[PDB]
């Protein structure tokens, strides 16, 4: 039944109006109608982080990443949320996964350099930063 | 049935001097078990200690109808009538108590 | 169908016509159609009373009272029958029930005083007689 | 049936694009399809408030709150409407309920101070302003 | 309904100073009737006498939200905040009690 | 479950010496929930304060069977046996209490 | 269907004929037909006990006892198995339960005395032995 | 359905293993499936007899005798229980009934003599003993 | 259903009560209702063995072992019957298989030693006897 999808549109619309707090609860009903929707989980994860509600946002992102693998951008966003949460090692792991999925992603390399520098792997952080610069000199 | 639980709460409240709540407890019991003579008598007694002699009379009468041998209720009703100044009815019920 | 009630009217007519001995049988048929009728038993009690078969009039009144508690006049009439049966203790009890149900009717106090005089409770009888005189001036 | 939500979506679009006056009617149709919807009423409140038809926005917010209690956002928006209607006592009550729902909400404290100061409770207004500052100086 | 009988038991226990029982009884009552203002207020009062001032706050807040005119609840909530050392919230709620 | 409310009434009664009320309330509770070890133990305590040591024994035994580690129940059971003059069982259960 | 009990009969016959090792299997099939039968478990316990397979007999007795909590004799047999397994504390617990279920069981008191003596509770063991002797000197 | 007898068989087996206490329960379930079975009652009587619940066994014997009169064995087996209970008059009555049903039973005469001697009918007891001796000189 | 099993009980009874020759027929009736019963064949084996009709007992044991492998008891019994029949090689094979199924059994070692002594494997018979003496203290 199309109702399973309509709630996703409702959440997106509410997100466009900056009424995010209602958008999350709109996505929740869609999930409770169909827990297998990768798009619902991903959008909910990206909404929750804007409410400064981080840990649930990381949870939603991670649940999305199980439902469909290999999406190099979901890993990057989970890396951002983990980095904000201070779980720097797991954030480095996430950005490394992003690198593995797409070796040409310069943003992933920049974030990996940032997280490795924060984490104290100075040599590897510098290497990642240099790779990011070399991959996208226009960045 | 939980009517007995409510009645027990009423008895405990009355014996410890919480007449104000004993009334409510006995009411909760009675509205589910109207034939309970002891509950009616105790409710009348609670109103008596409270000084609401009209209600005490009204409930003592209902107790006596259900238990015509209840000498204690007769004595209480006579005293309540005396408090209301009906010395005639009070004397009648006191003599009834002596007879019983 | 109305048959369960029709016999009550038949008995009432016969009693109204001064044909009591058939009215009793009509009431009995009505009872056998429906033993719960509080109105059949009471009229049957009065009919048996006026035939001077008191021994069963008392029982008819008692059945009626059991089937329809908390009314004064039935107790009054049962008290009258008990009084004429010589069971003055039960008669005093019945008139007392009448007073307890309605503390304001002089007739019950008067007859209770009469029974108490015959029963030897002179002081209680005097109290009842005074209460009767106070409740109504004509009795 | 999904139409009950489709109308909400239509009104959301007509509020996103600047045609509020049609959005109100869309929400009204949605409500008449399903009066229990806690989101239709809540959005209609804001739409009517933006049209400056405050007298109706207050009632819309109140009905929404009745349909979904403890909403710390609906109470604040109703407080804003009530203040703009000049019924500052009800506004103070609304903001008090808001702060008592979310005791960490600095904005609720600031608004409570505002309405208290305009209402003449100078000491309480100062205390609320201090609370707002302590909870978040940026709010 | 039990929502009243259990509340009566709670009130009797609280009046007699047996707070350990009062808390549990009020909870058994509230499980059936969450809109009961006086129940929340008394539960917070019991926790206050027990000295669990923050939990007393947590329940006084719901007492006030369901009954915004409850001046006594505001007073006790302010006192609980003062016991928690939040002089600012305490003073605010005391002033609220005086205003109401 | 109303068993909880009845047990709470029993506990309140017992804490205030209303042993008749305690017995009746605990009994109302137990017939709803026979596996309640502490209810049996408290009922035994009530009968003990009454001096009805036979009933206290009969209920302390069930209390121990449902909770073999209950040292307090063992102590009171031994005391009841001594009150019954059974020095042997009394000593046995007191030693059990010390072991537990 | 009667087969569920016919298997119990078969096990009893085989045990009676002194062919226990097949009786155990017969009882097991009976149990798999109906796990709630107290007789099946209780008899299987003793059959396994006689085969010296104590490790299983203890659990069989426990499974039986969970289905007849106040059985005054299942506890005694479980106590014997536990004592032979060397779990003297649990054996003492079992015999205490046996005494508390039937205070007049002299055999239970004597066996509890034995277990306590082996367990080092010399004073309590002597008390139990004297109590058992008083209940019956031949047990 | 054959279960009503299967339970009797189970009780017999359990009695044959010397687990009488379970046999009694098996017989009781058999009875509850078919209360008119005389054989169940008789066997249950003789089981309760050896559990030494004498007065509980006497009632089972009596019910069995009621269910099939003239059973010369049941009367004697009831007489033994009554004699153990010391109700010697009823025991004498039972043994006399045994004599009436079968005047040639030497054992009945012997035990009737015993019961009469206990009961104080010395002459009749001697006569019964002589009758028993003459009936079976090989006894 | 159950009739297929009842005959096994009938044979067990007629073997428990000493009427083996009818028990064999009862078992045969059971088999002709279900050839696959591993318990009918095994019991028929020992029943025929006790009647000293060994030529059929060995066959019945072998069919049972075919229907239900790995049971050392059946192998040992078949070895006993083969020992009686004088097929010492097959008896030694049976006892060897019994040891290999359960290397801790002293009885199998003792039987193998006896059979190998008779068969002329003196050294292996002595080794088996020593193993039997080491495996159990009373055999």
């Amino acid at each position: 039944d199309v109702s399973a999808l309509a709630y996703v549109m409702l959440g997106l619309l509410l997100s466009l109006l900056n009424r995010l707090s209602l958008a999350a609860e709109a996505y929740k009903k869609a999930i409770e109608l169909d827990p297998n929707d990768a798009l619902a989980w991903l959008l909910l994860g990206s909404v929750l982080e804007k409410l400064k509600r981080l840990d649930e946002a990381a949870e939603a992102y991670k649940k999305a990443i199980e439902l469909k693998p290999n999406d190099a951008s979901a890993w990057k966003e989970l890396g951002k949320v983990l980095e904000k949460l201070g779980r720097l090692d797991e954030a480095a792991e996430a950005y490394l996964i992003a690198i593995m999925l797409d070796p040409e992603d310069a943003e992933a390399a920049k974030e990996l350099g940032k997280v490795l520098e924060k984490l104290g792997e100075l040599e590897m952080a510098e290497e990642a930063y240099k790779l990011a610069i070399k991959l996208d000199p226009n960045d | 049935e939980e009517a007995e639980l409510a009645y027990l709460l009423g008895e405990l409240a009355y014996k410890l001097g919480e007449y104000r709540i004993a009334i409510r407890a006995y009411r909760i019991a009675l509205k589910r078990d109207p034939n309970n003579a002891e509950a009616w008598y105790n409710l009348g007694n609670a109103y008596t200690k409270q000084g609401d002699y009209d209600e005490a009379i009204e409930y003592y009468l209902r107790a006596l109808v259900l238990d015509p041998n209840n000498a204690e209720a007769a004595t209480n009703l006579g005293q309540a009538y005396m408090n209301q100044g009906d010395k005639d009815r009070a004397k009648l019920m006191l003599l009834l108590a002596l007879k019983l």
